[PDB]
């Protein structure tokens, strides 16, 4: 019968994310050559014990796409693992002096954390997520809930 | 209920009725019980004789356990020839009651009383062969051990009553012990059943409780049946074993015991569906506490007045 | 109870107070209506992303969020068997309340044990602070109201094992 | 399927009417009443039901019905009603054995929701068939179960102790456009009783007493004011009525025009309610004159009774008279504009020695049936789709 | 909205659920003519209710179909609930839930006919019967107190721990209002005024609610009394002939302090508040102490509050707190936690139902008003 | 962290391992309401549990589940653990390690039903059940010591040289702080004083902490208090009332010292004491004489430790020293020492892990555990 056939799938196709979104200006090999020169500053700032600049460094570019997960998870591996080897008591004087868009990056980060316990430690993610709303306020998340979907 | 009837109500009523009526009508009546049990009663060739038959898989069994012998003994001259799809039966001549109510009270009692009459064989070999050891091991002291250890598997008695559930019982000189090899197929039973198997054998520790018999658990089998055909250890029976000590079949006291026995498992399955009555009852409960939660969050305004019907009033 | 559930329920609070942002929207896909927009999902621009906040594998929020509308669905605590059939049948006695406590679904959201729809009309007609505090005063509680049901269940199998073995 | 017998639960607003298929009655009919009390929690165990509960109103137990007007509105209580059923009355396992359960044709979606989880979840029954109720009462009404015995083509109307519902159905199927309901039925009747010896200050007024003089004294007369007129007329019209107190004595009642008043409930609703007003043989009329044109005669011929409710003395001839009164009067404003006589339809009521439980008898004869297990909800359809499974309409058109 | 009908001893006071005061406020009395009615016409009637009866009073014989908290005429019970309905709140009973009162330890058979006639003389759609004393509770904004409550027949204390009540800690004394009135009519003998029918009933009852009082210490306002003009006053009678009194203003009112004024062996108000109290588990004595909450017309005397305070203060311990809560309002307390009550949403679950008396007969109030 | 309880008979004592004193400590005790709920929307609960059933206890019968160190009632005692875990400390039990505590020759029901319920109920990752009197030496520093316990409940001695316990030499006595409180009701019975209730207990238990002390020679205590009011002292009840106490002051705690005034043959404190010593190996006798440590709230008397040495000085060969260490925290001394041993880096295998324990069943207790 009839009342089952979508024919407005076919008939009006609706807008996709790249209509509200704009396009990537840079191609995969691209930013996974560029993200692939910060994991190792990353990994390599928690040796000499300065966590706080392994993620001040590493939150300098983020990669986005669903054309790129693999270096997106390889991203979000080193995010976690930075956040997990900040020690707590620096957290507070750490958020204060983030910019608003390094701010929106870190809740945004934390946030992928948050969404795969079986991979990340969502403990010291929802202490972080306290810290950076109690200084940076409820405005942070509303930027989560509008951001892109491809990160 | 908190405790299960031991007889089939359903022919007790209709015995009570029939037992005292003036013009008593025809009857074609099958009846189902627990255990897979089922009876039929009927008034096959008149109104005036009923033929009550019982249907239960392990009749066979049960008499190799002397079954026949205890049935004509409690139902004397109105037992019958086996109705075709039944094991045992009896016909009752409306005619040829007993001449007082409380005979024939106590016939439509015996009538209704017919599953655990059947399934009682076992049990009356166990007690009244624990009285002959028991008085071989008064007589022997020092001989007792061996009476005791060869009673345990010449006169062990197993009946596989239902597919899911094995009672097996021996004497030994001072006691009848029974195990309940005991499952539940269903999986929210088998749930709550590990609560209930847990709690039984936990009250028996308890102070309140020591004048019972003694309860002992386990899901291997109990090392005296371990080698019974039909025990598995593997297969997720548990094993609830009951120590009947002189005690607990006294001759005040065999009748009773032997009732409340059987109906072991079928007062844990009841209770297993009758704890989830509780438990929504408990819930709604505490729906109606949340309740509360998000009433918080309506802002505060008059309704206005209305009569119990709903139609709006006009005054005050 | 908030000691261990502290940082996710201030997680959770935080996040459905920065979602309950919501709007009266009429349908761009059906005229002279309006709809719940988280809940069918027809016209992705007034979409915003889906967040998870998460204490552990099994304890988890999904918030969905829309112009007009938010979904929020829970996982909850089942640590065991009984807690498994406890929380099933809490959760469909409460959402079978539903219709009174308004911004209840009738249904979860697949591999979620129970889910909220709170909607522009309830933003409007309701006090939305309070709803929050609902929501978060509903996973604060819950974990010690079905500890106490499977309670209530031993102190059951209790009475009947001791009224069972004391009529020998 | 399961080879064990199918256990068959009417259960009314009135009375449950519980017992196994192929039986030649129920095992038990009782009133679908539970009592129930108003250091470990054990109120919910401490109930009782049916004839049961009538005994312990002097024990402190609230009385309620968990059905009204022919719905369900208590699931604590009809779980508990069930339960008890099941395991003390039938003393059945429910995992044995594949269950007939019924209600009214209007039914929620969610009573029939609600009761599927209690047969599955709480009770685990093997399968369960939730039956159209006056469907079943058409089957009741054959003179044997003989194929060549069947007439698949009648009206049926029952009224119980709480709805009245007139029901099509044509060569077996319902036709679910044309269902009418009144909500009076029995209990609406006994309340006008009480009323009417209340009104009069009689010794007792108690709801035993008003039913007993439905069942004893009450009939259905042609005319109420030619009625009233009788009981002028003729002096031995007004009965003496003998009753026992609860406290233990005895009493005796004149019981007067409530005989013929009270009945007359259903031929005049307007004496019972402010909200219908329909009378039953224009109700009749209006269920099939909307039913499709080649089934009316078919519909007319076999209108069966079914229901407690339907069996006063003089019943079946009011309705039958009154409706070939409706019918008679339509077909000659066409012969008179026509100008050629017809052949007539023949109105027949059908009042039949089942007539007390036609449900339940109805039930057992179709649950007795070789593929009644394939028509069931199994258990395996739950555990996929869970109480949703029952949830669509069966009688009705559905929309997707 | 449903009406609730405090159907006291000496005023009915009624109104709806949700209202800030009772708007029907008249005499429990039924009043038939005691005289040669010879003017054919006139507009008379064979009996006159309340209001009407109370200002046809000197050609009625006046009579209160409830004495003592318990209905002795039902047949003027009725006529006067009839009166409540369709005279003074103007209604229909078959439209209202009606929660109706009365004081603990009353007959059960008064619960009974009480349920029996509002369900099949008024036709109620719903009804309940609160201990009045529980429902000036609720007026007080209290949930723990002990209520002194005194009407015109019956004085009661009810001590109640937060939302308990201990019922064997429930005092009745069957001495109020009219108690007080008779009282007042011996003593005013006395003077030189005598004050016979049920008609002179009514004016030296109205001559006890504005001249009578209660003395801070009895034998010092009685060697006032007896030794000055200052504490003696005059009243206007129907007749405008004056009334001049002294002593009779605080011996009449004293009578609830000391009971053998009018030959009863009992406990004061009091004391029998005090021994309501010491009833109670001694953890919760303290609490009850902080609240001793008066209510109904017989409390309404100048001084009673400063009087029971005293009176409590030298029965308890030294080393707590005794406080005494009378309201200006405490004249309609009952009624007014009558109306909040009624308008609760768990309340609306309490109801007696119509369906549910039918089922059950009026034994339905003995299991489900308590 | 681990979680550590003292589940005393008379007290909850609960907290987080690390830190220096209980979180929670507050009564062991379910009340639940005698008398009828009268007013409508009231907080009314099914059950009450610790301070909230001590608060309301006038309106409450209150029972103890735990009876001489024994849990007698499980419902009880479920209520009281799910209290502690979501009311009292607030933190998920599945969460933390939990150290329960427990008398020596306790029926081994206790243990493994105290187990299965930790570990089914309350699915712990992992528990321990240590014995009170080991901890005891934990919180004193000591290794060496014969520690007398004294709870609520359950009295009793263990023997320890250098880290061994001596089993045979354990000594229970089924006399605590009940059984003072008991007999304390009992002879304030005789100066006219009536406590019977639950609640009356808990008000004789208040003035047995405040006014209750040991007497250093009993008879010439009892000359004393017959000679003169100097050993009198007054306390206040609830209901402001005040009862005067005299030798019943210290005659009450010498129940300890004198079993037979509640009528038991047993050994009292001092010569259990020494029989725990004289069951010991002759060489460690001269170190545990020196090392008697007190703890609990039973030991709390002022003057017990000056009894207790003068009593073990007369038992003792008076060639040695007798020292007691009585310390002035010694009423949380258990939980303290609790606190010690779940925080120490070589007891984290010590443990019963839940994946040990669902291969073995409960009686994986009496193979892990002392
Ligand atoms: N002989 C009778 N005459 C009239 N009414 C009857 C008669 N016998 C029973 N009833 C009435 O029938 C009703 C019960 O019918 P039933 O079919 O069992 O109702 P239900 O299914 O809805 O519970 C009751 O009102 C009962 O009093
Ligand atoms: N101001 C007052 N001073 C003294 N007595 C009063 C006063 N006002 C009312 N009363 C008395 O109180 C009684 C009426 O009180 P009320 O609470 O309405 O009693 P009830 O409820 O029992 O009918 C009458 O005896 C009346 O005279
Ligand atoms: N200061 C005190 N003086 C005397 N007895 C005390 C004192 N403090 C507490 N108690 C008694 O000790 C009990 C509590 O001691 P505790 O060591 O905590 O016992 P438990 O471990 O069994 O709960 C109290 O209930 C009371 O009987
Ligand atoms: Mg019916
Ligand atoms: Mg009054
Ligand atoms: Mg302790």
């Amino acid at each position: 019968t009839f009342r089952t056939l979508d024919v407005d799938s076919i008939t009006e196709p609706v807008l996709t994310e790249q209509d509200i979104f704009p396009i990537r200006n840079e191609t995969a090999e691209q930013v996974q050559a560029a993200v692939s020169q910060l994991i190792p500053q990353a990994r390599s700032a928690i040796q000499t014990g300065n966590a706080l600049q392994g993620l001040k460094t590493l939150l300098s570019y983020v990669p986005y796409g669903n054309d790129v997960q693999e270096v997106r998870t390889q991203y979000l591996n080193a995010f976690v693992d930075v956040l997990s080897n900040i020690r707590a008591a620096d957290i507070p004087a750490f958020v204060k002096e983030c910019s608003t868009e390094e701010i929106d990056n870190i809740v945004n980060f934390i946030y992928r954390g948050l969404a795969n316990p079986q991979a990340y430690n969502s403990s010291v993610l929802l202490n972080w997520h306290e810290k950076v709303v109690e200084i940076s306020g409820i405005g942070c998340i509303v930027r989560v809930l509008n951001s892109r979907p491809d990160l | 209920m908190l405790s299960l009837d031991y007889n089939n109500i359903f022919i007790y009523e209709l015995l009570t009725e029939r037992f005292s009526s003036e013009n008593p009508s025809s009857i074609d009546q099958v009846v189902t019980d627990f255990d897979g049990v089922t009876f039929h009663i009927s008034t096959p060739e008149e109104k005036t004789k009923i033929l009550i038959s019982l249907s239960m898989k392990c009749y066979p069994e049960l008499v190799n356990y002397g079954t026949l012998d205890l049935l004509k003994q409690i139902y004397g001259a109105y037992v019958h020839e086996p109705e075709m799809g039944y094991n045992f039966s009896i016909l009752i001549d409306l005619q040829q009651l007993p001449a007082t109510d409380e005979e024939k009270e106590q016939l439509a009692m015996s009538i209704s009383m017919l599953k655990r009459n059947v399934l009682a064989a076992p049990f009356h070999r166990a007690f009244t062969k624990q009285a002959e050891l028991a008085d071989l091991a008064r007589k022997d002291p020092e001989n007792a051990p061996m009476l005791d250890k060869q009673a345990t598997s010449q006169e062990l008695m197993a009946i596989h009553y239902r597919d899911e559930e094995t009672i097996v019982l021996w004497p030994e000189h001072d006691r009848v012990t029974v195990v309940f090899s005991t499952k539940f197929r269903e999986e929210t039973d088998r749930i709550f059943g590990k609560v209930f198997l847990q709690e039984f054998v936990d009250a028996r520790r308890r102070p309140a409780i020591q004048t019972a018999p003694q309860v002992l658990f386990s899901y291997d089998p109990p090392l005296e049946i371990r080698d019974i055909q039909g025990i598995q250890k593997g297969d997720d029976f548990g094993f609830v074993t009951f120590v009947l000590f002189e005690r607990h079949f006294t001759p005040q006291n065999r009748e009773d015991c032997i009732s409340h026995i059987q109906v072991f498992r079928n007062t844990l399955h009841f209770h297993i569906k009758a704890s989830k009555a509780y438990m929504h009852q408990r819930m709604r409960k505490r729906v109606a506490d949340f309740q509360k939660v998000l009433n918080r969050a309506k802002p505060d305004v008059e309704l206005e007045r209305k009569t119990a019907t709903g139609r709006s009033f006009v005054r005050a | 109870m908030s000691n261990t559930l502290r940082p996710y329920l201030n997680a959770v609070r935080s996040t459905l107070t920065a979602s309950l942002a919501l709007e009266e929207f009429s349908s761009e896909i059906v005229e002279r209506q309006s709809q719940p927009e988280v809940e069918v999902g027809r016209s992705p621009e007034i979409l915003l992303k889906p967040l998870v906040v998460s204490r552990n594998e099994q304890e988890q929020c999904l918030i969905e969020s829309s112009v007009n509308s938010v979904r929020f669905s829970i996982r909850i605590k089942q640590v065991d068997e009984i807690e498994r059939i406890l929380v099933r049948k809490f959760m469909q006695f409460l959402m079978g309340r539903a219709e009174s406590f308004f911004i209840l679904r009738r249904k979860p959201v697949q591999g979620y044990d129970i889910s909220f729809l709170i909607t522009n009309y309830h933003t409007e007609e309701m006090l939305k602070h309070k709803l929050v505090d609902f929501i978060i005063e509903f996973m604060e509680e819950v974990d010690a109201e079905i500890s106490e049901m499977k309670l209530f269940l031993n102190g059951r199998a209790r009475l009947v094992a001791e009224t069972y073995l004391s009529c020998f | 399927a399961s080879f064990n017998v199918p256990i068959i639960m009417d259960n009314g607003t009135g009375y449950s009417k519980l017992g196994y298929a192929g039986n030649d009655a129920p095992s038990y009919v009782f009133p679908t009443v539970i009592a129930t009390r108003s250091k470990r929690a054990t109120e919910d165990l401490d109930f009782f039901i049916g004839n049961d509960a009538l005994k312990k109103a002097s024990a402190g137990y609230s009385l309620d019905y968990p059905i009204r007007h022919g719905q369900i509105e208590n699931w604590d209580h009809m779980e508990r009603f069930w339960q008890q059923s099941l395991f003390k009355y039938l003393r059945c396992e429910p995992e044995d054995h594949y269950f007939l359960l019924t209600e009214p044709p209007l039914n929620p979606p969610e009573n029939r929701e609600n009761t599927a989880e209690i047969m599955f979840e709480s009770f685990n029954c093997a399968g369960l068939y939730i039956a159209v109720q006056a469907v079943l009462a058409l089957a009741a009404s054959w003179t044997s179960s003989k194929v060549t015995d069947r007439s698949l083509t009648g009206t049926v109307v029952d009224s119980g102790d709480g709805v009245t519902h007139i029901i099509p159905v044509a060569e077996g199927y319902v036709i679910g456009s044309s269902i009418k309901t009144m909500p009076l039925a029995g209990r609406d009747v006994t309340y006008f009783v009480q009323s009417l010896l209340r009104d009069r200050n009689e010794p007792d007024s108690s709801l035993k007493t008003a039913e007993r003089i439905k069942e004893e004294c009450c009939y259905v007369c042609p005319d109420i004011v030619k009625e009233f007129s009788r009981f002028d007329r003729e002096p031995d019209r007004y009965l003496k009525y003998a009753s026992e107190s609860i406290t233990g004595h005895s009493t005796t009642i004149d019981v007067g025009f409530e005989r013929f008043l009270a009945p007359e409930i259903f031929f005049n609703p307007e004496i019972a309610s402010s909200d219908f007003l329909t009378p039953l043989p224009e109700l009749v009329d209006n269920v099939v004159q909307s039913s499709p044109i080649d089934v009316r005669k078919g519909l007319y011929k076999n209108i069966v009774l079914s229901g407690g409710s339907t069996l006063f003395k003089n019943f079946g001839n009011r309705l039958q008279r009154d409706l070939k009164r409706i019918v008679d009067e339509r077909i000659h404003r066409s012969e008179m504009l026509s100008g050629a006589k017809s052949g007539g339809v023949d109105v027949n009521v059908i009042s039949h020695k089942r007539q007390r439980n036609a449900v339940w008898f109805g039930g057992s004869l179709l649950a007795q049936t070789p593929e009644f297990g394939s028509y069931c909800h199994t258990k395996a359809d739950y555990e996929e789709y869970g109480a949703s499974i029952a949830r669509r309409y069966q009688i009705f058109g559905n929309s997707l | 909205t449903a009406l609730v009908c405090d159907n006291g001893s000496g005023l009915v006071k009624a109104g709806f659920a949700g209202d800030d005061a009772p708007r029907a406020v008249f005499p429990s009395i039924v009043g038939r003519p005691r005289h040669q009615g010879v003017m054919v016409g006139m507009g008379q009637k064979d009996s006159y209710v309340g209001d009407e009866a109370q200002s046809k009073r000197g050609i009625l014989t006046l009579k209160y179909p409830i004495e003592h908290g318990i209905i002795t005429n039902w047949d003027d019970m009725e006529k006067i609930w009839h009166h409540t309905f369709y005279n003074e709140l103007r209604v229909a009973p078959e439209e209202h839930p009606t929660l109706l009162t009365e004081a603990p330890l009353n007959p059960k058979a008064n619960r009974e006919k009480m349920t029996q006639i509002m369900f099949e003389t008024f036709n109620v759609p719903a009804m309940y019967v609160a201990i009045q004393a529980v429902l000036s509770l609720y007026a007080s904004g209290r949930t723990t107190g002990i209520v002194l409550d005194s009407g015109d027949g019956v004085t009661h204390n009810v001590p109640i721990y937060e939302g308990y009540a201990l019922p064997h800690a429930i005092m009745r004394l069957d001495l109020a209002g009219r108690d007080l009135t008779d009282y007042l009519m011996k003593i005013l003998t006395e003077r030189g005024y005598s004050f016979v029918t049920t008609a002179e009933r009514e004016i030296v009852r109205d001559i006890k609610e504005k001249l009578c009082y209660v003395a801070l210490d009895f034998e010092n306002e009685m060697a006032t009394a007896a030794s000055s003009s200052s504490l003696e006053k005059s009243y206007e009678l129907p007749d405008g002939q004056v009334i001049t009194i002294g002593n009779e203003r605080f011996r009449c009112p004293e009578t609830l302090f000391q009971p053998s004024f009018i030959g009863m062996e009992s406990a004061g108000i009091h004391e029998t508040t005090y021994n309501s109290i010491m009833k109670c588990d001694i953890d919760i004595r303290k609490d009850l102490y902080a609240n001793n909450v008066m209510s109904g017309g017989t409390t309404m005397y100048p001084g009673i509050a400063d009087r029971m305070q005293k009176e409590i203060t030298a029965l308890a311990p030294s080393t707590m707190k005794i406080k005494i809560i009378a309201p200006p309002e405490r004249k309609y307390s009952v009624w007014i936690g009558g109306s909040i009550l009624a308008s609760l949403s768990t309340f609306q679950q309490m109801w007696i139902t119509k369906q549910e008396y039918d089922e059950a007969g009026p034994s339905i109030v003995h299991r489900k008003c308590f």
